[PDB]
């Protein structure tokens, strides 16, 4: 059974650091930036 | 931009029913193709050939179809008339192989015909399941003792009937009949469509000499006819192949 | 924020439902810390 | 007239999941490098997509590494 579906939004950030603390602020804005666009579909 | 896609053209059923291409499947410079001529890298130059803009105008867009120790080769004839036009071909079948069902082949076969009627797929495979079951133990023989029979062979392809006579030993399996079919077409200069049809009409001839050995058990290995040069020393061959245009 | 085209046994809404179930846990995990 | 009815979902080649699957299946180590980088990206970001329950023939493809 084939279903050509759109893939999920993967948070791929341009500058790539290695410590985690420089990622969470952009990822929390990503979670606000993705779930709010996903809540209106429901 | 300005690039042709790699797919989405299957103008084959129109050439199956074009009535100038010598296809026996359906009934109802000076080159034709630039496979030896360059075009100076302008794709409009391929539109000057009549069999190519025929495929650009009358073409279609397809979706791609998506899908044992000794082979037993059984030639399977398929003769089905279907709304005026018929279906006439011949193909061997590996009876030892069951990787593809005959219903899967018939759904494959009626897609390139652009029929997909879903009752041809039953009727083709029911004939295939008939002819496999009728010949399931007649092509699996174990013939010894140097039968060395003569074979007259005929092949029917669009009023271009091929005919030969040769002595065949169906005891040594050194000569493949498909390889024997290729050596005639290489030397006579025939097209590639006689590579299956001579081999498919020889395996049926083989299982007929296999038949009389296992059904009635008639040996009849009594002087295969020669011209007193090789095997039987009479005074110290039979014929030569030909493609007769009747 | 990169999307994709792929084949799945789920339809588009169930992937969005599975996105709802995955992002809400990550929202609760990240806002708590 | 035949070049306007092209299917839009397959006008880009094969999809990325098969493109990662055929990469590990081929012996191309940079395509193996690329697809493993995509598989680890998809493992951290969307584990429901590449679950072993959804894809059963994914377990021997990692066992050979």
């Amino acid at each position: 059974p084939l279903n050509w579906v759109q893939g999920p939004a993967i948070f791929h950030m341009l500058t790539s650091p290695y410590t985690q603390d420089e990622i969470i602020n952009h990822e929390m804005n990503f979670l606000k930036g993705r779930l709010l666009e996903l809540q209106e579909i429901t | 931009n300005q690039l042709i896609p790699q797919a989405y053209i299957s103008n084959f059923h129109n050439r199956l029913t074009n009535e100038d291409d010598g296809i026996p499947i359906f009934t109802m410079g000076n080159a034709v193709l630039p496979d030896l001529q360059d075009q100076h890298h302008n794709p409009f130059n391929i539109l000057r050939y009549p069999k190519i803009r025929d495929t650009f105008i009358n073409g279609k867009v397809v979706s791609p179809y998506r899908l044992s120790g000794e082979a037993i080769m059984i030639p399977i004839t398929l003769d089905i008339e279907h709304m005026g036009h018929t279906i006439k071909d011949q193909f061997l079948w590996n009876y030892n192989d069951d990787s593809i069902s005959p219903e899967e082949f018939a759904s494959i076969y009626c897609k390139d015909l652009d029929m997909t009627s879903a009752t041809l797929q039953t009727q083709i495979a029911n004939i295939i399941k008939e002819q496999l079951k009728d010949l399931e133990n007649i092509a699996a023989t174990e013939i010894m003792s140097d039968l060395h029979v003569i074979i007259n062979l005929t092949c029917n392809l669009q009023d271009r009937f091929f005919e030969d006579n040769f002595q065949w030993n169906l005891n040594d399996k050194s000569l493949t009949p498909e390889r024997f079919a290729t050596s005639i077409v290489q030397d006579l200069g025939l097209t590639r469509e006689f590579i299956p049809l001579i081999s498919q009409s020889l395996h049926e001839t083989i299982l007929k000499i296999k038949k009389d050995w296992v059904d009635g058990h008639l040996i009849q290995d009594h002087v295969p006819n020669d011209a007193a040069f090789g095997y039987l020393s009479g005074i110290r061959s039979n014929w030569c192949p030909r493609v007769e245009i009747l | 924020a990169v999307f994709d085209l792929m084949t799945s046994p789920f339809t588009q809404e169930e992937v969005l439902i599975k996105e709802i179930d995955f992002l809400k846990n990550k929202l609760l995990d990240l806002q708590s810390l | 007239n035949v070049f306007q009815s092209l299917p839009k979902e397959t006008a880009r080649g094969v999809d990325d999941l098969t493109r990662m699957e055929m990469a590990l299946l081929s012996g191309i180590p940079e395509e193996i490098k690329w697809s493993l980088k995509k598989y680890l990206t998809y493992s951290n970001k969307a584990p429901y997509m590449i679950s072993l329950r959804t894809l059963p023939d994914l377990l021997p493809l990692f066992k050979t590494f």
